[PDB]
């Protein structure tokens, strides 16, 4: 879940303003071009911020994404409706900047996307712009740059 | 009503006689607000903002621009509603028990309803001192076999995301390793724009006592009390700084603005000691009664609140 | 509709609770004024 | 509050503040950077300084077991106070900027220990010696850590000319789509002080 | 606006000549009623009780009776907004395309903005008549490659919990078997107080063909139209009863009262078309407008719908 | 999943016509016979209860006890309702008799239960006497009206 | 407030939406009103 | 020229700004005004 669920027992202090962004919320990219190319799709399961890919079903209902990567991918999700179960999808064509999960790294080390939509270390997919940040006990993240599939 | 229920216009009667909650005396007056609720929750939302990366710099054509993002956060307030019984004797019994020095029975522990209603009311209050100040409800004296209470549903003491200092067992005795703990804790108090407000600080009697030594070889001009006012005038920008001695607390010492904006106190209004209508009556002289109480309502801001413990193992 | 006063009369067991709870909002707000720290 | 989505006039405001934080930020320290550790900070132009990173000042450093010993600090301070080179323009009002640790350590009584007289007092009273017993104001700044800022208050000897468009300024461009998401642009403009050389104490307490 | 804007002003000129919903015959002038809402939910509350065993014998003395429980039921009924997006001639460049008769290029296919708006909005409308239909949403005569929805967003006809009868593959052409499937629907029907009410059936052109053949050697004056008609009758206590053909339909009958306690369409105020105000320009002669429209808000009670497929595999 | 009142809502409202075989729900709290004379209890809840027999469990020392779901000898009464905000279970002591659907282990009118260690019924100490056959609410829930009469071997 | 009423003058998108959905109101009850079934 | 005039009615964004900055330097004024240090 994007947003945490739980209710917070206490108001929160709005003084600092370093270090207020790695938060699993966060929802889209720290650099946003009013060019870019976004999609809705379907959602199977969670794939928010995770890579994503086209999944056909028995051809009653239409195709949807779900979470994975290798010579599947299709695609980086960068947000989630939950009311209509809506995946926002970045192709893999347009280039994307942001934060995005990864498996539980230094900068410059070239990362691909796992089965399960999960970044790792080495076709490469992106570059670390940063380390590993630990927001839970297995939930990593880092800010990485696609410029999509090059081998 | 009153020509009807005798026990309704004894209380009416014996109410005003009971003394007042000595938790007024660690807010303002603008920091309490009652709210009309008995069991169940309040929410609130906040919003904040931050940014995501550096600034971008304008030259010559760029469409990729930095962002901001932004967060809600829903803060959620418990109250709980609690309830005691207490035995009496019936109205029409009360000339059987009546003597010359008092009414009642000595050997039973038997009481008049308004006496034994105030002597309960005055109990229960007590009871919702300590829970407002330590955020524990427990009838021990060591504090253990605790009532499981609901999630947020804190105190001054126990209220988390706060500043927290522990003097170590060695130097409990040492006042200026505790005058160090406390600087620390107060440089790492956080008041923001809301630091022009006056201060409270609540001490035990032990606490107190070492306060009221000469500051140190040992300069006789000045207190630790003295120092420590100054220094929380330091932050607080030159504002009243009250100090407060509560015998609940035990080797632990707690400073709080009080401000609104930063904590809160919004209790239920039914929050105080109020007696139902279900009265049980048998064939004997001795009756029921019960009272009930709402417990819940603190709401405070991170890193607001210095909480500085000294070990005495 | 407090204890206080006294042409109050009470009809009923929760016109008696909102006139306590009243009672006790009056009483802080009388111990706020009458305080001096 | 699912999606994140706020009202124009809330989401300005507060990107408004938090753009003032960062510009208050740059003034005193003269770097940008969105991290605590200030670190992946923004490549800036040459000729663009802060009054804590200009160079060409006085600047002293306590030592990590000196790190609670104000006497020592004072030493400090005083150190760089005789290596001030004010001139003619002494008699100017002064400015000091501390910590609150600091500020918690000033405020203690001047050390048996001097009745009625504390390490503030005595502070001002040697900053005094050297303003022509001009004013010195104390501050206190959490962006600061374990830093002390001692300069005049001397348009002549430090200038602040910042541009008329430093602060916060909505931009036309609002970009628009079919949806009900909308963004829009804040720009800010900064740069603009001018200290002359020898003229700013900067005391560092080295913490461990 | 209207000066400003002209799209606006063309959109307000044609409007007029979209025809109105075919699904507006489906349902009485009652049974219908409009939300304000574009994405979302409407829940509602219904309280039912049920007797937990038999009654208990009043008899001597006795203390342990029989319980009465109840229930609580929350329905949700969900909605959902959709777009389309169309491409249109600019307005200053329809003079280079308004030939003598036709407006716009043939060979290209491209319209002016209130035509293509026009024919748009009739798509639109014949889309959203097809999903209040048949509670699914697909461009494909096969019904494959279907909209995934949100739940509680359902139909007429794949509306859960109701009746359903099926006609088997070897008597798709036997009009007995199909009625007699028929009746034993109408016998499960479950109406309750709600039974004098006028009814509804859909069925396809070639249901409707069918029931003109006269009963059976074959009746006099008597068809399967009428014998459905009057057994119809017999339940609804003789109320009227209207028959409908329906092209989307495809060897499907669907029975359903004209009751608003029992079957409700609260859909959105924005449910039909509307255009949006963003419109895609360029330095070339194409633009590109889009339009919204709101799907979901049918609520029925259960077991008061009868829904015959008769298997032609 | 196992929740006294269904998280997931109902797509359409329920036709209140018929009276007969609408009481064997999940949702039904409380005893089918119940007098004005019967004790009961609210105590914390240690995971979820609802509908079976409840043990008591004690903590380091710290908190009060607490009920969790359980049978055998340390079998203390029976859970006959829940409130889920305060997470407070309302048992009936084995010490008063209870007559109402308990959990059955996944029977006949008149065979013998007894409470296993997950607080279920299940056929045979006697702890009751079932008063008809199992109903099976969902692949794994499984109710039956029981007789509760206290301990006897 | 409807796009029938002729007097109408739609000061912004916003009130042209809402004539719509109005006039798209009025012509369900006018079709209601003609049907004879 | 500044927004705190509310009889100011801006004809452009570039007046706007403008007028945004001029009010910013009259809240920079009126805080020099009113503020009033501690001078011990």
């Amino acid at each position: 879940m994007k947003n945490p669920q739980q209710d917070s027992g206490l108001l929160s202090n709005s003084i600092d303003f370093r270090d207020q962004n790695l938060i699993f919320s966060n929802s889209g990219g720290v650099c946003t071009s009013s060019k870019d190319k976004i999609e809705n799709y379907p959602a199977k399961g969670y794939p928010y911020k995770r890579g994503v890919k086209l999944s056909f079903g028995d051809g009653t209902t239409e195709l949807e994404v779900e979470a994975g990567g290798g010579d599947d991918l299709y695609g980086v999700c960068s947000d989630i409706d939950e009311f209509s179960g809506m995946a926002t999808v970045i192709p893999i064509t347009n280039n994307f900047t942001g934060y995005l999960t990864l498996k539980k790294v230094n900068p410059g080390d070239k990362l691909n996307f796992n089965q399960h939509g999960e970044l790792e270390k080495v076709s490469v997919n992106a570059i670390a712009l940063s380390k590993a940040h630990k927001l839970t006990e297995d939930l990593f993240i880092v800010l990485a740059s696609v410029f999509g599939n090059r081998a | 009503l009153f020509d009807e229920n005798y026990y309704a216009k004894a209380v009416a009667n014996i109410i005003g006689e009971v003394k007042d909650p000595i938790m007024y005396k660690w807010f303002s007056p603008d920091q309490i607000e009652d709210v009309d609720l008995q069991m169940g929750y309040q929410k609130t939302v906040k919003w904040d903002a931050f940014l995501n990366a550096n600034p971008t710099t304008i030259a010559n054509e760029v469409n990729t621009i930095s962002t901001i993002g932004f967060s809600s956060e829903v803060v959620r307030l418990n109250y709980l509603k609690l309830q005691y019984k207490f035995r009496h004797l019936k109205q029409t019994s009360e000339k059987f028990y009546t003597s010359d020095s008092y009414i009642g029975d000595i050997n039973n522990n038997l009481l008049p309803f308004a006496q034994a209603y105030k002597l309960a009311s005055s109990e229960i209050i007590k009871l919702i001192n300590h829970f407002v100040l330590t955020g524990t409800v427990s009838i021990q004296k060591d504090g253990k076999n605790q009532k499981r209470l609901l999630p947020n549903m804190y105190g001054l003491l126990n209220m988390p995301e706060q500043i927290k200092e522990e003097v170590a067992s060695g130097d409990k005795d040492k006042m200026d390793k505790i005058f160090e703990k406390i600087e620390a804790g107060l440089s790492k108090l956080e008041l923001g724009d809301e630091f022009s407000t006056p201060m409270m600080v609540i001490v035990d009697p032990a606490t107190s006592l070492k306060l009221v030594k000469p500051y140190a070889a040992a300069s006789s001009c000045e207190k630790w009390e003295d120092v420590l006012i100054q220094t929380i005038k330091a932050i607080n920008n030159r504002e009243d700084v009250y100090i407060e001695t509560s015998n609940l607390l035990k080797h632990k010492i707690l400073i709080y603005p009080l401000n609104s904006e930063l904590i809160k106190f919004k209790p239920s209004k039914y929050m105080l000691p109020t007696p139902n209508e279900q009265v049980d009556k048998d064939s004997t002289d001795v009756a029921h009664s019960y009272i009930d109480f709402v417990l819940g309502g603190l709401l405070a801001t991170r890193k607001t609140i210095l909480q500085v413990n000294i070990k005495q193992s | 509709a407090s204890l206080l006063d006294s042409n109050f009369v009470p009809i009923n067991f929760t016109e008696f609770v909102q006139a306590i709870s009243n009672t006790y909002k009056q009483r802080r707000i009388q111990f706020y004024e009458n305080l001096k720290r």
